[PDB]
């Protein structure tokens, strides 16, 4: 009835991380689409009342100046993972006098994304996998890449990847509407044409938050009064 | 190995903690104490729960327990495990008056014991202290205090309480009879005698059930006595001669 | 020898199942059922 | 090394301890037991009831001195008794080493107390089985205190233990009262104890310690063999 | 039904159902024989292979302990090689602290204590090993000692450990190994080996040997590969 | 009668017993031997019998007949691996006895220490309660010759003569109406009853060859082994 | 087949007695208590013969009170008559809808408790009417004052208004208790019709019947 | 096994366990009735089965090793229409675990995979389809290895 | 228990009963008077099972080098009638390649073979009366 | 109700540990790879897979030390710690005795590192599985583990989902594996691999990768990129 953490199927895959994988889509959507000029980034922050003021909700962390992130699933066990990330980020930094690749940060970040324990030592380590699914985006050194991560530490490049609840939604309805050869602002009016009918509430300038980086603006731009250049047209 | 455990730290589907109520349970019988404080002098009533004739009693210590120059404790439920916690609270004791060289103030040495009362429920996997005690002390900052505590941590202050036996109706008693700021030192003992008739079964009680403890304020010695039994006996008499005065309302009254 | 498994459809068989359960009702011939299937995400047989 | 460190002596849903009182089940299995405390000392008897003749009767006892003032007995396991005997030895010699004084026998009961407390309330081990009898001459007053396997303890003038103890403690209320001598107190001690012994009584089967302001003294074999002679 | 979970919890029968499921564990493996002479020690393993899951030696159940102590394994394996480095440690201690070689009554029990520090405690398993430990010395003469997961050593002229065993253990009385040198008693061995297995069930069959003794001057080595190993030809010989 | 838990961990049942050490004991009589220890005016004697079902095991590793110290002998009854890890325990407390107080440790004391060692097995719930025996001979000055037995519960107590093993009760019920007279307990009579206890118990009459004989006495205190020689010379001299 | 749920006292069975009397058919209670047996076998029989005489009869009505005590969880399956209730309610499963559902028989079910319920009776086609039984506050608790204290006296000193002015976390079985006891002091001391008194003391010590015990004082 | 117990329902079974156990061997012995017994466990079983006349011979059946898996395909598809291009060892090479009964429910399975698209003969990856059923893996949504 | 003692009293009337649990029978059956006398019949010992062999070996056309001594060391916890068991299997090996006599090898290898057998049936132990 | 299969430490009435055999199960469920070796040459092809459409395929081939190279099955954490346990002793190897590390004694490492997990309590095994090739001083090697830590030192075998085709090629073809030279070798390691894949599909230069260590040649890997010189001069699957 109750088995340890560590415990394998009768098929053979696993009892708690695919419990973790389960736990993904209770939370928001988040679809983030790479172009050879930029990455992109979208978000739901689903509010659930008018007097929860809408500003404190993100989901959008940045982690170094040229790295942004995207959530899913439970932002708390996520604000430990984006604090780490950033320590290896300067500590990289501090060490070598260049900046992180994303996919250093993102093994980095991945590294201890699977190390529970219950026979093992330290201070209180991690009894149970971190529910979350994160996306990376940044220009390092070949220029514009997006990363996915899941709870089992397992991290591939995808060229538009959509998470949450309506992920296998938003990942059909963008198959159809995707080229490698595509711009930033027909990147962003797709993944809001996307966004549209996922969400089970009405859009407007404060029910989404996106994200841009690109090689020449140093961090990602587009708060709100930029969204609406945007959302009239949609 | 790990299906032994006895899991004493999950919550139950209702939502609410389910070891420490036992502990409350077992609060629940086995005792009697009370306190009451509305002046100066704060007195402490307790029940002797075993009175076989073969005990000694020149142990001279009761579950009144002396922990300090201006305070007093009085024990409930598992005799057992009151020493460690009285121990416990005479060191933060001590350890405040070498640290600030001033005697300790109430407050302070009630939050510290519930705070390591709190630390077992909390985490540990241990079983929680099942001990539910009762200070009484005097402060520079309000005077005469009187605190109670639980085995969950929680705690408050009091004027008139309850810790021990079956009591509900002696907590009624105490809410009907009671007096805001005019009980003197011989009223107070006088109500702590009728409210331990009244929650004893024993009818006509002596002075072998009963303990009375009163911290009172010399000039700057604050003295703590434990009475001994040839004034409790009239105490208990002067009580016992005003049932028969009581009953007299009905018996001169029907005539006609 | 067979072990036949059943589970909450897909998004067709909703559409199906409306269609010869709703089928013996008095309703005009506008109602629009895969829309009404696309709001119950996971349901059963009897549930329709 | 395993390292169990959770407490399996838990609250039942009644409200009590179960493994305490299925401790004290098994004291009141154990070996009988009394302890009389009377004006001038304190004496203790108990039962030594070997399987065969084979036996060697003075190679254990049970009669355990710690000081030269403080003696013990006991009613339960065996096994469980030497250890609090070594931890209780330990203890008094640390006392006499801190405060240069003999140790109070009052100090040692509660010190005694408060280790089968923590050997309850502590991860992955049970509780003791062995309910104590400690006496002592300490500032003129003899002292005779009784600790339970709950961890608590009480201060009796005559008490019994072990097996068949109820009727024992009426026999105590009864023949024995407030004031006696050492002499017939271990006169009723021995009759409280061939109340529940088999056919015959003799040194070979019971163990006397007695106590007073000269020194706690185990008698030999020969002074209760003329006591158990015609008593 | 639950007093076979753990070590630490007797049987009301009084046994640790543990350490018999560490030897049936045991005994699903291959036959491993050992046989003392009156001038050395030969092991002999019947080395399993399925298509070819190997090279010549691989799956190696003849591991080396010290210049003198040789090890022949038999169970599941892994565990072996654990015991192997345990007992490597072992033999390097004795050397480093105590100047002269490991003896092997003394290297087998304390190999033995270790095995038995494992099916005390609830933590970990018994280990699913059971092997040899054969040496060969001038001032103590040739000694053969043999292990069981339980933890229990004894002494053998002969013995064999693995799934036939009971068919091996005759063949090895049939003998007489007080008597013969080494360079008959390895075609011995052969013959034995050759006898036990059964070739309609797994047909993929093939010896590996050893060595302590003065021919070896007190080293332990595997038999001369292409040189000698032509007791397999005489035990193909011996089919009838 | 059980609590859940009763059956498995070292706890107390709601009729006071602990059953972990009950179920213990079976073990020492799991192993099929049986020992037995007599004391008389000036020596202490062990005799056990020994199984050798193969003729290819070492018939001289098989003795139960463990030596602690020099002048301090011992026995053992049940599982053999716990048996040798109460004999390496035992040489160490007895060497670190020499080595802390100076002098020779007495039998009773080594016996307390072994209890003590084994009541905390059975004091936590998270080791075997261990179950093995303890039969321990020696001479101490002014006190004559001592044997003492332990228990995996951890009880020991002073004995005249007793056994261990499998038929401790029928030994036992011989062995009372055999010391109720009195008599002259000199060599002779010592090693004669010691192994008519077991030839009136058994009823075999054993072979030489399978019998182990200690002795220690007040002549030389030093543990002695018989060898076949002498248990050649007592057996003839106790056939009339 | 519909459902009743709520608060333990709130309305539950009473309900279901008040519609057995404006019925047309007849109308069968039985109780889950009795759908026990030592014996084991005569427990799916029970339930079986249960519903080949209620479908024979007439278009009737059953009424199983308190089915939760039966068909509550199914995961220990430990060995005894533990299990047992699992294999009687099975049968009371298939019965229900498992195979040519029978005609003109409506049934109805009163629980305590919704989350220690099977899933496969709370899913559709063998109840669909889920219904909630709230405790009203003090608008309804006027006319429950009003119907339990109708068949009595009543003087001008007693009214019932604030006696449950401040006090929102009553239910309909305590007012009918409050209203059976607050006569039983008037009897008992001979005394006049009703006083207000009497309706003072009756609601503090069916206070102590309802609440007695609960060791909060740590509020959760 | 017979134990302390309460109850009619085993009371009635030992008494017939203890009539056939006197009437197979003991009083009157025969030699002209020969009896054969058999189980899927043992443990559950009296001792007193185990004695003189009752059960001679203890007999085990292992579970099918590799050759036997080989040859149990060999036997059952000696009915069927089969292609004479499949080699036996590599199925008994990925068929791991299974019995008598479950390669024989792989030929059935494998034949009716023909059948489904109507060839007559068979093939190597309609013996694969039918592994892969006998299996019953259920889904799985395991993409996030290797 | 009525017609074992009762009213009328038996004469030249002896009954013999067996069973293999004796603790589960009534304490009124088991009380001297209508079972005088209790007889333990036990495992047998070295030479309980050597003689035992001695007979059931009889009509065996064995070689002239059998040695039994050997062959009883190897059996222990034994019942009475493995050795028939033994003694039945070892004319199987003799049938097996026809060898008609029967060699001391085949004593050897039938008893590992038994032994094997009598591993999966144990602790009966049960208690006297 | 299932019982003795949710710990390492319990044991079996049948003598096995159901765990080991849970994560042979699990190291049975990643793509398949092929390891093989000629007298001068160890080359490794795996079979790369799309977890979507868009999504880039995941590497399997990652380079150890100058002469390692290792393989993976199954799971990515695991592989990742032991990988970081192979690099970290190729370096202390490296740093203290400024030798190249030979492969047995690095796999004898990981084998004792391996065990230690399955023998205690709540301790995992671990649910990869690798294939190692080297070119020490005597000879090349290309090496496999498993999750009950049993190295096989093999000559030429596949790893993971349908490797029996690949290993009933290799059997098939094993005895002209000594002889050739790398190309023929490397359309042999293709050959072996593609019967792991349905005739539908072929290798499409986007889900393979090789890696090939020598006698002179650095341990080197080629995928999408340099693979393209490899797959001409293919034959069409025999369908
Ligand atoms: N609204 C109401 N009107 C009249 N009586 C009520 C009302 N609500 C509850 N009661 C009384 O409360 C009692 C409890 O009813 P019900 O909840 O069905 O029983 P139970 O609590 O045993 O399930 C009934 O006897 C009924 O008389």
């Amino acid at each position: 009835y109750d088995r340890g953490v560590n415990t394998f199927s009768p098929e053979g895959r696993l009892f708690q991380v695919e419990y973790a994988i389960e736990a993904i889509k209770l939370g928001s959507t988040a679809i983030g689409i790479q172009t050879s000029e930029g990455v992109c980034l979208a978000v739901e922050k689903r509010i659930t009342s008018p007097l929860m003021e809408p500003s404190s909700i993100e989901k959008i962390v940045e982690i170094d100046a040229h790295i942004g992130c995207a959530m899913s699933g439970l932002i708390a066990d996520a604000k430990t993972l984006i604090d780490k990330a950033r320590v290896e980020t300067q500590n990289h930094w501090f060490t070598y006098n260049e900046t992180m690749t994303v996919e250093s940060v993102t093994q980095a970040v991945s590294n201890l994304a699977l190390q529970f324990g219950e026979e093992d030592a330290d201070p209180g380590a991690m009894s149970r996998p971190f529910g979350v699914a994160l996306l990376f985006g940044g220009v390092d050194e070949k220029g514009p890449q997006l990363f996915h991560m899941d709870p089992s530490g397992t991290f591939v490049q995808c060229d538009a990847r959509a998470i949450g609840s309506a992920s296998e939604g938003a990942q059909s309805s963008l198959q159809e509407v995707y080229h490698k050869s595509m711009t930033l602002k027909e990147a962003i009016k797709s993944s809001l044409i996307i966004l549209k009918q996922v969400m089970e509430e009405k859009l407007n300038a404060t029910n989404i938050e996106l994200a841009t980086v690109q090689p020449g603006q140093n961090f990602h731009m587009f708060t709100k009064e930029e969204l609406e250049e945007v959302i009239k047209d949609i | 190995s790990r299906r032994y455990d006895s899991r004493t730290t999950i919550f139950s589907p209702e939502g609410r903690l389910y070891q420490v109520e036992y502990a409350m349970e077992a609060i629940g019988h086995a005792g009697t104490c009370l306190g009451i404080l509305a002046n100066d002098g704060v007195l402490l009533a307790a029940e002797r729960r075993n009175i076989h004739k073969l005990l000694d009693e020149v142990f001279f210590s009761e579950k009144i327990y002396k922990l300090n120059e201006d305070m007093a404790c009085s024990v409930a439920g598992i005799t057992s495990d009151a020493n460690v916690l009285t121990n416990e609270l005479r060191l933060i004791a001590q350890r405040y008056l070498l640290q600030y060289q001033e005697p300790i103030p109430c407050e302070q040495l009630v939050t510290a014991l519930c705070d390591i009362k709190q630390a077992y429920t909390q985490f540990g996997g241990k079983r929680p202290f099942g001990v539910s005690l009762l200070y009484i002390g005097w402060d520079k900052h309000y005077g005469f205090q009187l605190y109670q505590s639980d085995p969950s941590g929680n705690y408050g202050g009091w004027k008139a309480t309850c810790i021990g036996n079956n009591s509900a109706a002696a907590v009624s008693m105490l809410k009907q009879d009671y007096k805001e700021g005019e009980m003197t030192l011989k009223s107070a003992l006088a109500l702590a005698i009728k409210v331990l008739n009244k929650t004893m079964d024993v009818s006509k009680l002596s002075a072998e059930k009963v303990e009375i403890a009163t911290l009172t304020r010399e000039n700057g010695k604050t003295v703590i006595r434990v009475l001994k039994q040839k004034e409790v006996e009239q105490l208990i008499k002067k009580h016992e001669e005003e049932e028969a005065k009581a009953e007299r309302e009905k018996k001169e009254k029907e005539q006609k | 020898d067979r072990k036949i498994e059943f589970s909450l459809p897909d998004l067709e068989g909703r559409t199906h199942i409306f269609k010869i359960h709703a089928r013996s009702m008095s309703v005009e011939r506008d109602i629009r059922f895969e829309l009404l299937a696309r709001l119950c995400p996971n349901s059963t047989g009897a549930e329709i | 090394e395993r390292g169990y460190s959770f407490s399996l002596t838990t609250f039942s849903p009644s409200g009590k301890l179960v493994q305490i009182e299925y401790a004290l089940a098994a004291v009141a299995g154990g070996a009988p037991s009394v302890g009389i405390k009377a004006a001038n000392g304190v004496v203790l008897a108990t039962e030594k009831k070997q399987k065969s003749i084979l036996y060697d009767e003075r190679s254990v006892h049970k009669v355990e001195p710690i000081t030269k003032h403080i003696g013990l007995v006991y009613s339960g396991m065996g096994p469980d008794y030497r250890v609090l005997v070594h931890r209780a030895r330990k203890l008094a010699q640390q006392y006499y080493l801190v405060y240069q004084e003999p140790i109070p026998t009052a100090q040692l009961v509660q010190r005694v107390a408060s280790v089968m407390q923590e050997y309850t309330q502590s991860g992955g081990v049970r509780p003791f089985g062995v309910s104590l009898l400690i006496c002592g001459w300490n500032e003129g007053r003899p002292y005779l205190f009784q600790s339970d396997p709950s961890g608590a303890y009480f201060a009796w003038k005559a008490t019994a233990m072990g097996k068949n103890y109820v009727n024992g403690k009426t026999f105590l209320e009864k023949r024995y009262n407030e004031d006696l001598e050492l002499e017939d107190a271990i006169h009723t001690a021995i009759l409280t104890l061939k109340e529940s012994f088999e056919g015959q009584m003799t040194e070979d089967n019971i163990e006397v310690g007695i106590c007073n302001e000269a020194g706690f003294r185990r008698l030999t074999p020969t002074e209760v063999k003329d006591y158990l002679a015609a008593i | 039904t639950g007093y076979d979970l753990s070590a630490s919890t007797f049987s009301p029968d009084g046994r640790v159902f543990q350490v018999e499921y560490a030897m049936k564990a045991v005994e699903n493996s291959s036959t491993a024989i050992g046989i003392r002479c009156k001038d050395g020690v030969v092991f002999g393993v019947e080395k399993l292979v399925l298509s070819k899951l190997y090279e010549e030696g691989s799956n190696k159940r003849l591991f080396n302990v010290d210049r003198h102590v040789g090890m022949a394994v038999a169970g599941l394996l892994a565990d072996a090689r654990s015991l192997a480095d345990i007992a490597r440690e072992e033999a390097s201690n004795f050397r480093s602290n105590f100047g002269y070689n490991i003896p092997l009554k003394h290297l087998a029990d304390r190999v033995a204590m270790y095995v038995h520090a494992y099916t005390l405690y609830s933590a970990v398993r018994p280990f699913g090993c059971s092997f040899m430990l054969g040496s060969y010395s001038v001032n103590d003469g040739a000694q053969l000692y043999m292990i069981d997961p339980s933890g229990v050593s004894y002494g053998y002229w002969g013995c064999a450990i693995g799934k036939a065993r009971q068919a091996a253990k005759t063949e090895i009385e049939k003998l007489q190994m007080k008597e013969m040198t080494c360079r008959d008693i390895v075609k011995e061995v052969a013959k034995i080996i050759y006898i036990v297995h059964d070739e309609v069930k797994d047909k993929a069959f093939e010896l590996e040997l050893s060595w302590v003794g003065e021919l070896t001057n007190g080293r332990h080595e595997i038999v001369p590969k292409d040189i000698r190993e032509e007791a397999e030809k005489y035990a193909k010989e011996s089919l009838k | 009668s059980s609590a859940g838990f009763d059956r498995h961990i070292t706890i107390f049942s709601p009729e006071g017993r602990l059953y972990q050490v009950e179920y213990a004991f079976k073990a020492i009589n799991q192993g099929g031997l049986t020992s037995v220890a007599v004391r008389g005016k000036d020596c202490a004697v062990i005799v056990t019998q020994k199984k050798v079902p193969d003729k290819l095991l070492d018939s001289s590793t098989v003795t139960h007949l463990f030596k602690i110290t020099e002048n301090i002998g011992c026995v053992m009854t049940g599982m053999t691996a716990d048996s040798r890890s109460q004999v390496q325990r035992a040489r160490y407390e007895a060497a670190n006895w020499k080595y802390k107080y100076g002098y020779e440790i007495p039998v009773d004391m080594l016996c307390k220490r072994i209890a003590d060692i084994s009541q905390v097995y059975t004091q936590n719930a998270e080791m075997r309660p261990l179950g093995c025996c303890m039969i321990l001979i020696g001479i101490d000055e002014e006190q004559g010759p001592q044997v003492y037995k332990c228990d995996p519960a951890g009880y020991y107590c002073g004995f005249k003569a007793t056994a261990a093993g499998v038929k401790q009760t029928e030994s036992t019920s011989f062995l009372e109406k055999k010391v109720k007279k009195k008599f002259d307990w000199t060599f002779e009579q010592t090693v004669e009853t010691a192994i008519t206890c077991l030839s009136t118990v058994l009823s075999i009459d054993f072979k030489p060859s399978e019998i182990e004989v200690g002795v220690v006495t007040v002549e030389n205190p030093k543990f002695r082994i018989l060898t076949e020689a002498e248990i050649d010379a007592h057996l003839v001299a106790l056939a009339e | 087949g519909v459902i009743l749920y709520g608060p333990p006292g709130t309305g539950k069975t009473l309900l279901a007695k008040a519609v057995a009397n404006q019925t047309s058919a007849t109308f069968l209670r039985v109780v889950g208590s009795e759908l026990i047996q030592k014996y084991l076998g005569d427990g799916p029989k029970l339930v079986r013969e249960l519903f080949r005489v209620a479908e024979e009869h007439a278009p009737s009505i059953v009424f199983i009170d308190e089915i939760d005590a039966i068909g509550t969880k199914r995961y220990d399956s430990n060995s005894g008559g533990e299990r047992e209730i699992q294999r009687t309610m099975l049968e009371l499963l298939n019965q229900l809808d498992g195979f040519d559902s029978r005609g003109d028989v409506k049934v109805i079910m009163a629980t305590n408790r919704i989350e220690t319920l099977d899933p496969a009776l709370i899913r559709p086609g063998r109840i669909d009417r889920k219904i909630e039984f709230p405790l009203p506050d003090e608008k309804t608790k006027k006319r429950i004052f009003q119907i339990h204290t109708s068949r009595m006296t009543l003087a001008d000193d007693v009214t019932l208004d604030d006696l449950i002015m401040a006090k929102d976390d009553l239910s309909g079985a305590d007012i009918k208790a409050i209203c059976t006891e607050a006569g039983l002091m008037a009897l008992r001391e001979r005394r006049m019709k009703v006083t207000n008194e009497d309706f003072k003391k009756s609601k503090e010590n069916v206070l102590y019947k309802k609440q007695e015990g609960t060791p909060e004082g740590l509020y959760l | 096994k017979r134990f302390d117990s309460e109850k009619a329902g085993d009371r009635e079974v030992q008494r017939t366990m203890l009539e056939l156990l006197n009437q197979l061997d003991g009083f009157q012995p025969n030699t002209q009735v020969k009896v054969i017994a058999a189980t899927n466990r043992v443990d559950i079983l009296d001792p007193a089965l185990l004695r003189s006349g009752r059960l001679d011979r203890k007999i085990e059946f292992p579970m099918p090793n590799e050759e036997a898996r080989a040859r149990i395909m060999q036997i059952h598809s000696r009915k069927m229409n089969v292609s004479p291009d499949v080699n036996y060892e590599e199925l008994a090479r990925c068929t791991d675990d299974f019995n008598g009964a479950q390669c024989k429910a792989v030929c059935v399975e494998a034949g009716m995979i023909a059948l489904r698209r109507g060839a007559t003969e068979l093939t190597h990856e309609d013996y694969m389809e039918g592994i892969l059923e006998v299996q019953a893996k259920k889904k799985a949504n395991l993409q996030y290895y290797a | 228990l009525n017609q074992m003692d009762g009213f009328d009293t038996l004469h030249r009337v002896k009954m013999i009963m067996a069973t293999n649990r004796p603790d589960t029978l009534d304490p009124a059956l088991l009380r001297p008077g209508r079972l005088d006398r209790k007889i333990h019949i036990d495992l047998p010992n070295e030479q309980a099972r050597l003689d035992i062999l001695k007979i059931h070996a009889g009509p065996i056309t064995k070689h002239g080098e059998i040695d039994y001594e050997a062959i009883v060391k190897l059996s222990d916890g034994f019942n009475g009638a493995d050795l028939r068991n033994v003694c039945t299997e070892a004319g199987m090996f003799a049938i097996r390649a026809d060898h008609d006599f029967v060699v001391q090898e085949d004593f050897m290898k039938a008893v590992r073979k038994v032994a094997d057998s009598k591993k999966l049936e144990s602790k009966l132990d049960y208690k006297p009366v | 109700r299932n019982q003795y299969d949710n710990d390492v430490t319990v044991w079996s009435p049948q003598g096995r540990i159901h765990q080991i055999e849970y994560a042979m199960e699990a190291v049975k469920q990643g793509s398949a790879t092929v390891g093989l070796k000629s007298k001068t040459h160890a080359v490794l092809v795996a079979l790369k897979r799309a977890q979507s459409e868009l999504a880039a395929h995941q590497k399997k081939i990652l380079h150890v030390d100058n002469h390692i190279g290792i393989s993976i099955a199954g799971l990515t954490a695991d592989a990742r710690l032991l990988c970081n346990f192979m690099r970290q002793e190729c370096l202390d190897s490296r740093f203290v005795f400024d030798r190249p590390l030979p492969v047995s004694r690095l796999v004898s490492l990981i084998g004792s590192k391996t065990q230690i997990p399955t023998q205690r309590y709540g301790r995992r095994p671990y649910g990869v599985g690798l294939l190692i090739a080297g070119y020490d001083d005597m000879g090349p090697h290309i090496f496999q583990t498993c999750p009950s830590a049993n190295y096989f030192d093999c000559r030429a075998m596949s790893i993971g989902a349908r490797s029996q085709s690949a290993r009933t090629y290799l059997e098939r073809h094993m005895s002209e594996f000594m002889e050739c030279n790398l190309n023929e070798l490397v359309k042999h390691g293709l050959r072996a691999l593609r019967e792991t894949l349905p005739a539908e599909q072929d290798l499409t230069t986007k889900n393979v990768s090789i890696g090939i260590v020598g006698k002179d040649l650095e341990f080197t890997i080629y995928d999408d990129d340099d693979v393209s010189p490899f797959l001409e001069g293919l034959e069409e699957r025999p369908q």
